[PDB]
């Protein structure tokens, strides 16, 4: 979980210190996994959704 | 049995007796020769000195040997005699401690007063090694067998230097001591253990304290906790590419395919086409200036199983040596393929169908309803 | 026709079976047990020396011998049986039309390498006979070709370093600290809360509780001040007659004489400096993929987080622009089976084999100069 | 020279408690270490019947008394009957008031570590001493020899344990420790008795088949013709005088009882004898320190006290290691007291003033300042 | 009046002693050996830090380092320790009344000249000081001004041109092989026999067989085949423990390493056509007393048949019109302390000293101006 929390501010951080000025507001939307909306998914070549699941 | 002291005598068996013990040196080797009814405490002293003698006097070049009656070796048979009947030994009384008491005087020599002075420090030992002023030059004499040590500090003139060299050659003619006595000149750091021995506790400065420490020799990783910044990412965007693989990639390729344990050339109107469970070499010959150059690229398939990939990287190493070893390898996997590769195909996609051969089941059939992305 | 058979002789176990298939069919413990006491009931089924296991099946009463102590083999007696139990009574097929892979460790006395050779064509009479590094059977068994590979089994840990499918050899490194000395450290530092094991069958006890109840602590120093604070890393273990023993601290200990060999007194030093100076000792441009290729084998490298520790040691010592993977397949245990297996398989491997001709007509000279 | 102390000396081990002041040549109180209780009914009232009783008096009793050792293989097992002998030792035999005298203990190599900080707990809390000190007997036994290099083989009544040392440094991980000592000499006496047909079975006649082995075993210089020696001829029989009078004859048990300690498998250990456990100690020393190792072997402890284990320890020894070497064996006459000479030595060096654990250490870090400290 | 001090600062071994000797009174290793275990038995002399050939004689339960790595001073701290040792307990004299002449390697950094003096000056407190060049003192006892100097000891082979009595910067050429090289490639070859010796501690063993049993074949091939037929040529060593252990091929084999680097894996050149590659680099002129003085300096030129084998490998790459020969004193390991000893002993050195007032009023810079 400090993985996830300590995370969640590099990401800020990342998205405040890019040489383009992007939008401050940029939201971070936690994706669990097994749980993914398409948004996420779509930008992968050939998702399996049971991959994981053995 | 206290104050133990060493004193040098002359080298016959009649000198030796039961109750002391001694210390035979014949230069790289010494013999250390303990009494039947000999104490603790002199043998004590007698390892004491014996280590101090190699260890500082001849640097470690010695070995040092420990004897007792009945197991002399051949080197003390052989220098000394052979042995008599030992006389005994008095028992280890306490006048003989108030004599060890009463064997050297330290002297000091300064001209910290404005003039010439040879004043007495002590004259009971065990003396204090604070007594040994840096700034002075001290005198030890135990010239009863023929011993006087010039101590020499670090911050002292050269006239108290030739001073104390000259009272201590003055020594010899007033006391009336034998003539074989050795003048010892010492300076600081550099002291003999026989000088060492008057003083209460001598400390050499790397001295271990206690138990002491391991140095182990290695060490594990130790870092600090840093934060880490996430402006570096998007940052310093390093990047190496390709080094030899200029050109666009129509060549003059052959590509196999494992099937089993044997790989059989592709068909050459499927070039692009490749299975996603199987897993394939690629030979590529440089047509480039460059000083031609061959390229054998080994590409594994995701659903590929472990038999195929190892056949892969055993049949890429025998194709690689059968040829001389002029071509270089690079292993590659479904999705990471460098740009090289996608252009050997010349301007064709890279097609990737679904299965592939297996020793069990062979080629699959495909399916009636195919989507491809 | 003939299905050629992959044995790999470990100095712990023995991983024995047949060329093209995916597990060895036989494993099973080197060892050979000789009675000690004195039987009293007669007939019945006593035999003069039981191997494998038979052996740990009846270890009350045997005393127990490792024919291999630290790679070399002591015993060829011993051997000779291990070879003979493991064609006869395991595989149960006759060797005398099968060829035979075998398996070595780098920088072995070349003595063994005939005398191996010396048993498999006068007393088997095999008809073809190979002999294969295992570390290059395990990179090849990943799918890999240029890496390094980090192989600690029972007896030693050495690191090769291979390019281009050839293992540089200015730069295999060997480190005599393995499986069983761990097992040995293990027995020495079980005396601390008194349990006594002295015992060859109280040694095959400590190994087990090695195999269930050890891993690899992340950082030491925490590690050991978390267990000396509390007691939640305590675990309790069940022994053969009943009793339950429960060790703390001692679960972590062990694993660090891997990384700190100082433990059981040794002045060299540990398993990341070994991968950090074989990786020195090579040409400097192929020192990129070396470190992203880093393979794990054997099986002492099986305790839970040795893959985590392994890549923070290497990462504070290389430098900070290098990438480093250190990867943990699952199978890592049978990997050097795995690689001879396929190896053997091969429609192309039918003429490295050293036959029956080019031996009796060159002595045992031959695996000189046919296995490289 | 060195500066006189005050300090207390207190061998305890398995057997015997040897008790005295340190810069002395001898211990003081030299008794064993049992505690005896009355297994009889006492129908006499009155003279003062004590519930239980410790050391000398004990001895004197045993008939009517059941005797248990608290120390068992090194590891004290009951700690009441421990703290009983420690104030037997305090009280009645030396006369000293604990609360003012510094003492060093002793203890075998590898021992568990909860021995060490209840015998930190019972010193500082219960006798109040100002200072406390746990010494390995072995490096006491190198001091009371005077040399510095050797491989010293101590063997008590419950450990025998090899431990090398090169200058003042030891080796850790080539220390060994066997769990064969003189009660497991004692019990295999006990059970080859029964061949004659002399039965003992109690802790009396455990008491007088230990002053059997003492007076009257010896090591043989080889095994198989003093068999047939023995089997020969009728001149290595002796005789020995039971407290009631009857007399027993033996024979070549005098010399099967000691060869356990050179053939473990007489009472069922499969592990190696001491000759191979003192070659083994000295082959995982590193190759530059074996010459020396080899000519300063020790002996301490009173198993080692038998006569002829000197010369059959050299010839297997011998037998064992390359010819070129030359073995040598150091047994004084006085190693039974050794751990308490050397004792003596260490407690009055001027150099282990600054290694006692003092009475504020204990308070602030607890019993476990004792791993700190002491080794 | 007072006596200079000549002191050469090894690699592997200094020299020490005083001026207007014919040999080094002593001769003792740089090395610092530090313990690794625990000293138990108190108040019997354990130091932190044992310095030089005491550290040689307990070398077992030492971990042994040196200060001087490649010829040049890397770790400082124990090359003031090496110093302290050969002032006060090796040589028993003060530094304060005897000056003192140091020896450097060619093409030393400034900084470590500069740190010499100061370290020379403030913790010792000399009165006089002067450093100067291997190669030179050499030349200068091999009764020379022009020549070239095969300088090969324990870190580097350094090949010097001299002409009229000064070296040539543009052609001094470094081959990073000697005999710490040696040692441990003897070490990797004595494996194949069943001899392991992995620590520092035997590391001085192997160095010791070097030393006693090693020579060089004139011809390499022929000497493998009569190696490899008869047994004539295998001799056995008796190590300190009691083993005897026996060597055969080996004894010519590790050698050979100087002049084919890649049996170590070392893609350099060999030390015959270095000192070509250097000579060619020199004007055309000189080379005709270059080519015929050919001054070999340094302890690994002691093995017997290296001037006839330096002398068959320059003959056959030099061209035929030139005669070439090759010089080799029985002193030649010692051959520098003696140029050192002549030099500080004339009487035309006493202006050449750097005394205390002029670092004074100069600093740790004077040293550039007047070591020239
Ligand atoms: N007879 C010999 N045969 C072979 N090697 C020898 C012999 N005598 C000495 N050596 C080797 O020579 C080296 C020491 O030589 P020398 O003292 O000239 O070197 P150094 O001054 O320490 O080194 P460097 O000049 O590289 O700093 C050691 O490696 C030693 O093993
Ligand atoms: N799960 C495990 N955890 C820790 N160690 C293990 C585990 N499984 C096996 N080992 C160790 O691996 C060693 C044998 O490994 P392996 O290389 O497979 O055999 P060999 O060494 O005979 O070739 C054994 O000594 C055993 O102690
Ligand atoms: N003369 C002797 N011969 C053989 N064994 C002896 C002799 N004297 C004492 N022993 C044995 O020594 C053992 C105890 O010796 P010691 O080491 O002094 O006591 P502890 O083991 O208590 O320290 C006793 O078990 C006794 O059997
Ligand atoms: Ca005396
Ligand atoms: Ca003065
Ligand atoms: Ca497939
Ligand atoms: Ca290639
Ligand atoms: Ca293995
Ligand atoms: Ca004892
Ligand atoms: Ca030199």
């Amino acid at each position: 979980e400090e993985e996830k929390t300590e995370a969640l501010t590099s990401a800020k951080r990342y998205i405040e210190t890019d040489p383009a000025n992007r939008d401050r507001r940029t939201p971070i939307t936690v994706v669990k996994q097994g749980f993914e909306p398409p948004s996420f998914v779509g930008w992968f070549l050939g998702w399996d959704d049971d991959y994981w699941s053995v | 049995r206290r104050v133990v002291r060493a004193t040098e005598v002359p080298v016959s068996w009649e000198s030796f007796n039961n109750g002391d013990c001694f210390i035979l040196d014949l230069g790289n080797n010494i013999h250390q020769w303990c009494g039947s009814n000999s104490n603790r405490y002199e043998r004590l002293k007698a390892t004491q000195v014996s280590k101090g003698i190699r260890d500082n006097e001849r640097s470690g070049r010695a070995r040092v040997h420990v004897s007792e009656e009945g197991t002399e070796p051949e080197a003390m048979l052989q220098v000394l005699g052979p042995k008599p009947a030992l006389p005994a030994g008095t028992e280890d009384t306490a006048k003989e401690d108030a004599a060890n008491r009463k064997l050297a005087k330290l002297y000091k020599v300064s001209n910290g007063a404005g003039t010439m002075s040879v004043s007495l420090v002590a004259d009971e030992n065990p003396f204090a090694q604070g007594a040994l002023k840096s700034e002075d030059c001290f005198i030890l004499d135990h010239g009863k067998d023929g011993k006087i040590f010039v101590w020499k500090g670090k911050q002292a003139n050269t006239e108290e230097r030739k001073a104390a060299l000259k009272t201590a050659s003055d020594f010899i003619t007033k006391m009336d001591y034998p003539k074989q006595t050795q003048v010892s000149v010492l300076p600081e750091g550099g002291e003999t253990p026989l000088f060492k021995q008057f003083f209460k506790n001598w400390r050499d400065p790397d001295q271990t304290d206690g138990l002491g420490l391991s140095y182990l020799s290695s060490h594990i990783a130790n870092v600090e906790r840093v934060p880490f910044d996430a402006a570096t990412l998007h940052t310093s965007t390093a990047m190496a590419a390709q080094h030899g693989m200029d050109d666009d990639g129509t060549g003059q390729k052959q590509i196999w395919r494992i099937e089993g344990s044997n790989k059989v050339p592709v068909d050459p109107a499927t070039y692009g086409q490749f299975y996603g469970g199987d897993s394939y070499i690629i030979l590529y010959n440089y047509r480039h200036g460059g000083r031609q150059g061959q390229i054998i690229y080994n590409w594994q398939g995701a659903q590929s199983t472990q038999d195929e990939v190892a056949a892969s990287a055993i049949l890429t190493a025998q194709l690689d040596e059968e040829l001389g070893g002029t071509p270089v390898q690079s292993r590659v996997v479904q999705g990471k393929e460098p740009a090289h590769l996608m252009s050997l195909f010349g301007g064709k996609p890279m097609i990737i169908y679904k299965g592939g051969t297996s020793r069990e089941g062979g080629q699959t059939a495909p399916a009636s309803t195919r989507l491809f992305q | 026709e003939t299905t050629a058979l992959v044995c790999d002789n470990g100095s712990g176990l023995v991983k024995a079976g047949f060329a093209g298939d995916d597990a060895p069919r036989a494993v099973f413990p080197s060892i050979v047990g000789r009675p000690r006491h004195q039987g009293v009931m007669v007939g019945m089924g006593q035999k003069d020396s039981y191997v494998g296991d038979e052996a740990q099946s009846k270890r009350g009463i045997l005393t127990l011998k490792y024919p291999i102590e630290h790679g070399i083999i002591t015993n060829w007696d011993d051997m000779e049986k291990i070879w003979h139990h493991t064609f006869y009574n395991e595989l149960r097929v006759a060797p005398e039309e099968h060829p035979t892979l075998l398996t070595e460790a780098p920088l072995n006395p070349k003595a063994n390498r005939e005398k191996m050779t010396q048993i498999m064509f006068e007393t088997f009479n095999v008809p073809a006979m190979y002999v294969a590094i295992q570390a290059v059977l395990s990179l090849y068994a990943s799918g890999r070709t240029t890496g390094i590979v980090l192989d600690s089994g029972d007896g030693v840990t050495h690191n090769v370093p291979i390019y281009e499918g050839y293992a540089l050899p200015h730069a295999i490194m060997r480190l005599d600290l393995a499986g069983r000395d761990l097992t040995d450290y293990l027995m020495k530092i079980l005396t601390e809360r008194g349990y006594s094991f002295v015992t060859t069958a109280e040694r095959e006890i400590v190994r087990d509780i090695k195999e269930k109840l050890c891993y690899v602590a992340l950082d030491f120093e925490n590690e050991m001040a978390t267990a000396a604070s509390s007691s939640s890393l305590e675990k309790s273990y069940e022994l053969p007659d009943g009793q339950v023993i429960t060790i703390g601290n001692e679960r972590f200990r062990c694993p660090e004489t891997l990384f700190q060999p100082s433990f059981i007194g040794m002045e060299s030093a540990g398993i990341h400096e070994t991968t950090y100076n074989s990786i020195m000792k090579c040409d400097i441009d192929i020192r990129k993929d070396l470190y992203a290729n880093n393979v794990m084998s054997g099986g002492t490298t099986m305790y839970p987080g040795i893959a985590d520790r392994m890549q923070k040691e290497i990462t504070a010592l290389a430098p900070s622009t290098m990438k480093i993977k250190i990867i943990a397949p699952p199978e890592r245990k049978y990997s050097v089976w795995i690689g001879g297996s396929i190896l053997a398989s091969l429609s192309t491997f039918q003429q490295m084999w050293i036959t029956k001709q080019e031996y009796d007509e060159a002595g045992p000279s031959i695996v000189h100069r046919k296995c490289f």
